[PDB]
DNA sequence: CCCCCCCCCCACCCCCCCCCCCCCCCCCCCCCC
DNA sequence: GGGGGGGGGGGGGGGGGGGGGTTTTTGGGGGGGGGG
C-alpha cells in the first residue's frame, strides 16, 4: 500500500536542535544554572519524576533569540499545534542532555539498572568477539507541557462542546467539573520477556490500546543459532506507567439552553494521576486526541498536562479568644445573614 | 456522457453567476475580512454561502434544475467556482447554501419518496434524536521518521461525499512502501465534525390515525448543534441511499430496504405560522410607540386569546409570565429563580385547557404535556443508548426542552405523586439532577410552568378549604407564583356575554373559503405581540428602585398582616419587574408595585 | 372487620488456523579404493 | 573393509486460503396497609 506525499512549513531536525538549545540556555533571569539543565539534575538524583516545560519560558526563549535578531520559527505555535510529536522530542533531547547525578541513591537495588548491566556486559563480550534498550524503559521521569499564561490556544479554557474536531493534535485547556474518576491501574510502556533457552531478555514498546504478545525469541542470541526459544513475560522488568481515566463535564453556565451537558474523557498518566477527585472544578491542559474504535467517526479524549483547581492555627486561635464574646458572636456566624 | 468533461463549463457557469449576483462576492469578502480581524484582534464565521435559488434560475435555468435534480454533479462545480472566487479574494473549501421556491422538492418525512433520490429537497419536520457529535477523520499525515517526507492519506464514506466514490477503511498508516516506520502526525491530520439528527414530520400534517414519519438527517462541520431535539426545523440537502441493503449475500433475508438519508446543506429553525423573529425599525419604532400609551398592559393583556371572554386578571398575569422578571446571581452562586409559576384550578369548562393552548400558541419557546400522558422521567430526562455509538446517553424531557421558555401542563392533578415528585426541582432549583445508570448529573430546566387542574371534587366547593378542595401539597402549591381559583358561577348577565361572545367565536369564517366549506377596543396582533414580548425579553432588564421597595413592602405587610409566605414577596418583585417589562421601562417604578399587588391580591382574595 | 387501593416485583480488516506443496536433509545401499 | 556418493523417503517450513468476530413503560398478580 504506497502513500502520497506532501511539503509542509515544518523540519524536525531544526526544531529538535531548537528544542535542545533552549533547554541549555534558558533561565529566569528577570527573578534576580539553566532552569531546564538543574530541573535534569534533580531527574538524575531521582529526586523528581516530572520535567514541567513551561510555554511561557519557550515565548521569552523566543522573545530573546528575535531581539538578538536570529529567527526562531515560533516553537510555542508549533508545540501547541502538534503537541504529542513534541514530547518524544523534548524527551529525546533531555535523554541526550542530563547530566549525572550529583547524590549517591543505592544504585544497585534498581533492576533496570541491574539487567541492562547484564545486557551491556554479554554485549561487550559479543562486541569483544568472544540502542542498547528501547529508550522509553530508561526513561524514569515524566514529561509535561504546562500551557501558556494570559499576558495563545493552550492559554483559553474553553467548554467542552467548543472543542470542536478542529482542536485534535493541539494542547488546549478545558474548563469543567470532573463527574467521575477511575482507580488508578498500570499501563505498559515497555513490556519486558526473559527467554527460557537463551537468558538473554528482549522488550516491546506498546503505543497503543491494544498488543500482542511476542513468543518466538527474536534475539540473534537465538535466531543467529535458529533456536526458536520462548519468550515469557515478567512484570518486574517491564516499565508500566501509572493510568487513570477521568470524564470532565461542562458547567451549568456553559451548556447553551435547552441542551444536555456534554463531556469528555481524561487520560491522565505519570506524576499528574489522581491530581483529579470527582466534583473538582478545574482547567485541564491536555492534548486532545482521537482513539479508533462507526467507520471513520473517532473516540477522543484528553491526554491531560496540566491542571488548575479553582478551589498557625493553635495560635491564631487565639485571636478570638483574647477578640471575645466568643459564645455569641460564634452563634450570631451561623448563617449571619438570617436574622 | 461523462460528468469530468462538462466540469469545466459548470464552472465557469457558476462563476459567471457570482460575478453577475455581486451580493455573493460581497458576502464572500464580508466572511474574509471578519475572520481576518478577529483572527488578529486578540467569533468565526462559516466558510458557507446561501444563495437565492431564485437567482440561479434567473441566470441559467439549466444549471439551476441540474442543482435541484442532479445535485451530485452540480454542487462540486458550483462550489469549486465558490472556492475559486473566495481564492481570488485577497489573503480551505468553501460550501454552499440554498433558499428559496423549492416547488415539488418541498416535503416532509412521510411525502419524501424513493423517487426523490439523489436530489435536492427540503423537509419541514421537527428534531428528535439528535447523535453525540463525533470528529470524523478525513485525512491524515503521517511523518516518516527515517525517510523525512510526510505522508498523507485521503479518507471516504458514504456521508462524506455526494457521489459514492470508492470507501477507505478508516485505518491509519504505519509504514512506508520501503517499510520504514510511520508516526501519525494529529494537528496536520484534518477531522471534521459529524452529527446524525432524526427529522420527524410535523403531528398536525399527519394524516387520519397514521403516525408521524421520520427520517434521518447528516450535518457536517459548522451545521452541527444547529438545532437540539424539540426544534422545528426546515432542511435542505441532497436525499440518498447508502450500504448494501442486504444485497451481501452474508445477508439471507430477502425483503430488507436500502438505508436513506438527507446529507444536509442548510438548516433553518421555525416558527411561522421563524423561531427569532428580525425586527425592523418600524417595529422598533412601533413598539416604543404602543408602550407608552398609558393602558397599554390592558392592552396587550386584552390582545391575549381574543377568543376567550372574561378571565382579565389570568390573562394579564399570563402577559407578565410571558415577560418573566430578571434572575438574580448571587455570592457562593446562590440563585433567585425569574420565572413566574401560574396554577389555574377550577370548574370544567372555564377555558382553562384553552388558554394552555394559547400560550402554546404564543410564547417563543412552549413544550405541551398533559398529567397522565407524562411520566415523571418522561419529563425530566431519560437515559437511552445512542445506536450511533453504543453510550448510554441522556434524552431530553419536556422541562428541559422548555428551558428558557415555557411548560404547559393541562390536567395537573392527574399525575401521579412519582411524577410530582420530579416537579419539585424544576420549580425550586430551575433545575434536574440525574444519578443513575452511572450518569451522575444536572440539568438546566429553567422556564414558567403553567399549569392547570381541577378540584378533587368535580367542582369547586366553597364550603371547603383550598387545602381540602385542591389535591396538590401545600410543599408544591406554595411553589407557584400566582394560584387561581376559577368557577363556572351561573348567571343569567354573564351567561348572556359569554354566550354571544361564543358565538361569535364559532361564527368566524377564515379568508377565501366558501359559506359552509370545510378547513383545509383597540388590540394588536398576535405576530404583533409575539414581536413585542421577544423585544421586551431581549433589551430591557428593568432595575428595582426605592420608590416601588416603598409600595411592595407597604402591600406585602398589608396582604399578610389580615395563605400568605415569605415566597409571596419575591413574586410581588417578579410580578412588579414583568410589568415593568411590559412598559419597556429601564426601572420598576410606583406603578409596579401598584398593579403587581393589585394581581396578586385578586389571586389570594378573589378581589 | 372488610374492602379497596396502592405498592412491589417481574418480564471490512486482521488473527487464528489449517492444508498443501516443495525442498532439503538424513539415512541406506552400492561401488570404489 | 571402510568411506564416499547417489538416490529415495520423510519431515518441516512457508505460503495461501478461509472463516469468524440497561432503563423505561405496561400489564398482571399478589401482598400489605388504611379508612368506614
Ligand atoms: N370564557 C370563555 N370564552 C369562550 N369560550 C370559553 C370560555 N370558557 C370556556 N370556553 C369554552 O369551553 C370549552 C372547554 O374549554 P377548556 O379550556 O377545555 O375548559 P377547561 O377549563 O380546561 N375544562 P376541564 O379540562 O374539564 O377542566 C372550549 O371550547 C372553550 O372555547
Ligand atoms: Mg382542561
Ligand atoms: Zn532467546
Amino acid at each position: 500500500a504506497a502513500l502520497p506525499s506532501i511539503q509542509l512549513p515544518v523540519d524536525y531536525n531544526n526544531l529538535f536542535n531548537e528544542i535542545t538549545d533552549f533547554l541549555v540556555t534558558f533561565k529566569q533571569d528577570t527573578l534576580s544554572g539553566p532552569k531546564y539543565m538543574a530541573m535534569l539534575q534533580k531527574v538524575a538524583n531521582r529526586e523528581l519524576n516530572s520535567v514541567i516545560i513551561d510555554l511561557d519560558d519557550i515565548l521569552q526563549y523566543q522573545n530573546e533569540k528575535f531581539l538578538q535578531g536570529t529567527q526562531a520559527d515560533d516553537l510555542v505555535s508549533a508545540i501547541q499545534q502538534n503537541a504529542n510529536h513534541f514530547t518524544e522530542l523534548f524527551c529525546r533531547a533531555i535523554d541526550n542532555n542530563m547530566p549525572l547525578p550529583t547524590k549517591e541513591i543505592d544504585y544497585k537495588d534498581d533492576v533496570l539498572d541491574v539487567i541492562l548491566n547484564q545486557r551491556r556486559l554479554r554485549n561487550e563480550r559479543m562486541l569483544s568477539d568472544r540502542e542498547l534498550f528501547p529508550p522509553n524503559l530508561t526513561r524514569r521521569y515524566f514529561l509535561y507541557f504546562k500551557p501558556l499564561s494570559q499576558n495563545a490556544i493552550s492559554s483559553k479554557p474553553l467548554s467542552v462542546r467548543q472543542i470542536k474536531g478542529d482542536f485534535l493534535g493541539q494542547l488546549i485547556t478545558v474548563r469543567g467539573i470532573i463527574t467521575r474518576v477511575s482507580d488508578v491501574k498500570p499501563a505498559v510502556e515497555v513490556i519486558a520477556y526473559t527467554c527460557d533457552q537463551c537468558g538473554y531478555e528482549v522488550f516491546q514498546e506498546v503505543n497503543s490500546r491494544t498488543f500482542t504478545p511476542l513468543s518466538e525469541c527474536t534475539s540473534e542470541e537465538c535466531s543467529q543459532n535458529q533456536t526458536k526459544g520462548q519468550l515469557f513475560m515478567s512484570t518486574r522488568a517491564s516499565k508500566f506507567s501509572a493510568f487513570q481515566e477521568c470524564k470532565i463535564q461542562e458547567l451549568s453556565q456553559q451548556v447553551p439552553v435547552g441542551h444536555i451537558p456534554r463531556s469528555l474523557n481524561i487520560h491522565v498518566n505519570g506524576t499528574l494521576v489522581r491530581s483529579l477527585s470527582p466534583g473538582d472544578i478545574v482547567d485541564v491542559t491536555g492534548i486532545f486526541l482521537p482513539a479508533p474504535y462507526a467507520g471513520l467517526l473517532t473516540e477522543t479524549y484528553l491526554e491531560a498536562q496540566f491542571v488548575r483547581q479553582h478551589k498557625d492555627v493553635e495560635e491564631r486561635v487565639m485571636e478570638l479568644i483574647t477578640s471575645g464574646d466568643v459564645y455569641n458572636r460564634l452563634a450570631k456566624s451561623i448563617a449571619p445573614e438570617i436574622y | 456522457f461523462a460528468p469530468d468533461a462538462v466540469f469545466g463549463d459548470r464552472v465557469r457557469r457558476f462563476q459567471e453567476f457570482l460575478d453577475t449576483f455581486t451580493s455573493y462576492r460581497d458576502s464572500v469578502r464580508s466572511i474574509q475580512v471578519y475572520n481576518s480581524n478577529n483572527a488578529a484582534n486578540y467569533n468565526i464565521l462559516p466558510h458557507r454561502i446561501i444563495i437565492s435559488l431564485d437567482d440561479l434560475r434567473e441566470f441559467d435555468r439549466s444549471f439551476w434544475s441540474g442543482i435541484l435534480v442532479e445535485p451530485a454533479y452540480f454542487i462540486p462545480p458550483a462550489e469549486k467556482a465558490l472556492t475559486d472566487l473566495a481564492d481570488s479574494m485577497d489573503d480551505h473549501p468553501w460550501k454552499l447554501s440554498f433558499k428559496g421556491s423549492f416547488g415539488a422538492h418541498a416535503l416532509s418525512p412521510r411525502t419524501l419518496t424513493a423517487q426523490h433520490l439523489n436530489k435536492l429537497v427540503s423537509v419541514e419536520g421537527i428534531v428528535t434524536k439528535t447523535s453525540l457529535v463525533r470528529p470524523k477523520l478525513i485525512r491524515s499525515v503521517h511523518y516518516a521518521a527515517k525517510t523525512g517526507r510526510f505522508h498523507y492519506r485521503d479518507y471516504t464514506d458514504a456521508t462524506t461525499t455526494l457521489t459514492t466514490r470508492i470507501p477507505t477503511p478508516a485505518i491509519y498508516p504505519t509504514e512506508d512502501t520501503e517499510g520504514n516506520k510511520l508516526t501519525t502526525e494529529y494537528g496536520y491530520s484534518t477531522f471534521i465534525d459529524h452529527q446524525r439528527i432524526t427529522v420527524q414530520e410535523m403531528p398536525e400534517m399527519a394524516p387520519a390515525g397514521q403516525l408521524p414519519r421520520s427520517i434521518d438527517v447528516i450535518l457536517d462541520d459548522d451545521l452541527v448543534d444547529k438545532t437540539k431535539p424539540g426544534d422545528r426545523v426546515n432542511v435542505v440537502g441532497v436525499f440518498k441511499s447508502l450500504g448494501a441493503g442486504g444485497m451481501n449475500q452474508s445477508n439471507s433475508n430477502t425483503l430488507i430496504g436500502f438505508k436513506t438519508l438527507i446529507l444536509g446543506n442548510t438548516v433553518y429553525p421555525l416558527h411561522a405560522r421563524a423561531a427569532r423573529q428580525m425586527l425592523t425599525d418600524f417595529d422598533i419604532r412601533n413598539i416604543n410607540k404602543l408602550s407608552k400609551k398609558k393602558d397599554i398592559f390592558d392592552i396587550l393583556s386584552q390582545s391575549l386569546a381574543p377568543s376567550i371572554y372574561g378571565h382579565d386578571h389570568i390573562k394579564k398575569a399570563i402577559l407578565l409570565m410571558l415577560m418573566g422578571g430578571v434572575e438574580k446571581n448571587l455570592e457562593n452562586g446562590s440563585h433567585l429563580r425569574g420565572d413566574i409559576n401560574i396554577l389555574m384550578v377550577g370548574d370544567p369548562s372555564t377555558a382553562k385547557s384553552q388558554l394552555l393552548r394559547f400560550v402554546l400558541n404564543t410564547a417563543s419557546l412552549a413544550i405541551a404535556t398533559t398529567g397522565r400522558g407524562s411520566s415523571g422521567v418522561g419529563l425530566t430526562a431519560a437515559v437511552t443508548t445512542d445506536r450511533e455509538t453504543g453510550e448510554r446517553r441522556l434524552e431530553a424531557g419536556a422541562m428541559v426542552l422548555a428551558d428558557r421558555g415555557v411548560v404547559c401542563i393541562d390536567e395537573f392533578d392527574k399525575m401521579t405523586d412519582v411524577d410530582r415528585v420530579a416537579i419539585h426541582e424544576v420549580m425550586e432549583q430551575q433545575t434536574v439532577t440525574i444519578a443513575k445508570a452511572g450518569i451522575h448529573t444536572t440539568l438546566n430546566a429553567r422556564c414558567s410552568v403553567i399549569a392547570a387542574a381541577n378540584p378533587v371534587f368535580g367542582q369547586y366547593d366553597v364550603n371547603r378549604d383550598p387545602h381540602q378542595n385542591i389535591a396538590l401539597p401545600d410543599s408544591l402549591l406554595s411553589r407557584f407564583d400566582l394560584l387561581f381559583v376559577v368557577t363556572d358561577d351561573i348567571n343569567e348577565i354573564r351567561d348572556r356575554s359569554i354566550s354571544e361572545h361564543v358565538l361569535r367565536t364559532h361564527r368566524y369564517l377564515p379568508p377565501g373559503y366558501l359559506e359552509g366549506e370545510p378547513v383545509r377596543p383597540k388590540l394588536v396582533t398576535i405576530p404583533f405581540l409575539r414581536k413585542y414580548v421577544q423585544y421586551a425579553k431581549e433589551r430591557v432588564i428593568p432595575q428595582l428602585t426605592q420608590e416601588a421597595i416603598n409600595v411592595i413592602v407597604k402591600n406585602y405587610t398589608d396582604l399578610r398582616n389580615d395563605p400568605i409566605t415569605a415566597r409571596t414577596l419575591e413574586t410581588l418583585i417578579r410580578l412588579a419587574t414583568a410589568h415593568a417589562k411590559v412598559r419597556l421601562s429601564k426601572t420598576v417604578n410606583k406603578v409596579d408595585a401598584k398593579v403587581a399587588a393589585n394581581l396578586l391580591r385578586f389571586a389570594l382574595l378573589g378581589e
